[PDB]
């Protein structure tokens, strides 16, 4: 379960970057570890 | 002239960077002091014609996302005027002269002269490569052609040369008015891999050393002086940091304008007038 799915646009001398952040609640009995990666195949984001 | 150091650097760095990266043994020589694995990984990734990654060059503040794997960001800096001429006269000319040029050319026979043809009208000839003419050779320049006596030179009837010359704009008199400026541009090699940033630093220093011999910054942009910053995270709050090591390139150059003089005098005349008091 995922909440507060913010894009977090930044505009910089180097160019644009996304630093967005979200809050996730796991299932029971899981030990998520730092820099573990998630993808959400149902959800598509627009980019240019 | 008025000059733009940033656009000069972009125009000069991009082709040189491409021509080094397409040439494996150059990188193999530049990176000889790095750790073996750093060297081989860089050469595998970015170098040679088959390279799947690529480096990129551009000015700061674009509106789009860049190739943060390896990107040279060019960033126009400060400057100040440093030396002035008396009357601000940087020079004077009898014939409005353009940029300096070097062109390859071949001799041809024409009417028992040898001639070299050049793409533009020759405002001044500085050097015909590997030739010093005697008076007997009857060296003459006319329009966009250099001409050279055939009689004793028949062996050279197809000789290949480089001509160093400069354009003419027009036949007019004037004063070059202006001053010297000392100006800074910063360049940074961005990468999210620190070893790539260190290799991009090495490659950039090599490129600038090679650039010092170019006609552009021999005639203008003189006294290249380099300073180097710390390696640091340029951006720190993505999913990963982006690192870079700045370098500052400082140049001394002339800012000036062609003040043409329309006044010309072609005869004095004398008269005596009598004072009867």
């Amino acid at each position: 379960a995922i909440q507060s799915q913010e894009k977090g646009t930044n505009q910089l001398d180097i160019g644009i970057l996304d630093t967005g952040t979200a809050i996730g609640t796991t299932q029971l009995e899981k030990r998520i570890s730092y820099r573990d990666r998630f993808t959400v195949p149902e959800v598509l984001m627009p980019q240019q | 002239a008025i000059t733009s150091v940033d656009s000069y650097l972009l125009s000069e760095i991009k082709p040189r960077l491409n021509t080094v990266l397409e040439n494996c043994y150059i990188i193999d020589e530049v990176l000889k002091d790095f750790d073996y694995q750093t060297r081989e990984s860089f050469k595998e990734a970015f170098c040679g014609k088959n390279a799947q990654h690529e480096v990129t060059v551009g000015f700061n503040f674009p509106k789009f996302k860049n190739n943060y794997e390896a990107h040279y960001l060019i960033q126009l800096g400060q400057g100040q005027e440093t030396k002035n001429s008396l009357g601000s006269i940087q020079s004077s000319y009898f014939e409005a002269t353009g940029d300096t040029l070097v062109e390859s050319s071949t001799a041809i026979r024409e009417d028992d002269k040898l001639v070299f043809t050049v793409s533009k009208p020759i405002g001044e000839l500085i050097k015909v490569e590997d030739i010093e003419f005697a008076k007997y050779d009857n060296l003459q320049v006319e329009g966009n052609k250099v001409s050279f006596k055939y009689q004793t030179n028949e062996d050279y009837e197809n000789y290949n040369a480089n001509i160093i010359f400069t354009e003419k704009k027009n036949d007019s008199k004037g004063l070059v008015k202006g001053f010297t400026v000392e100006e800074q541009v910063t360049v940074v090699g961005l990468s999210f891999n620190v070893d790539v940033a260190r290799c991009l630093d090495a490659v950039l220093k090599m490129i600038l050393i090679s650039m010092r011999d170019s006609i552009e910054e021999q005639q203008t942009f003189q006294l290249q002086n380099l300073s180097f910053g710390d390696i640091a995270p340029i951006i720190e709050d993505g999913d990963s940091m982006i690192f870079g090591r700045p370098t500052i390139i400082k140049y001394t150059s002339s800012l000036d304008l062609d003040y043409t003089i329309t006044q010309d005098i072609n005869k004095l005349t004398f008269k005596e007038r009598k004072d009867w008091k």
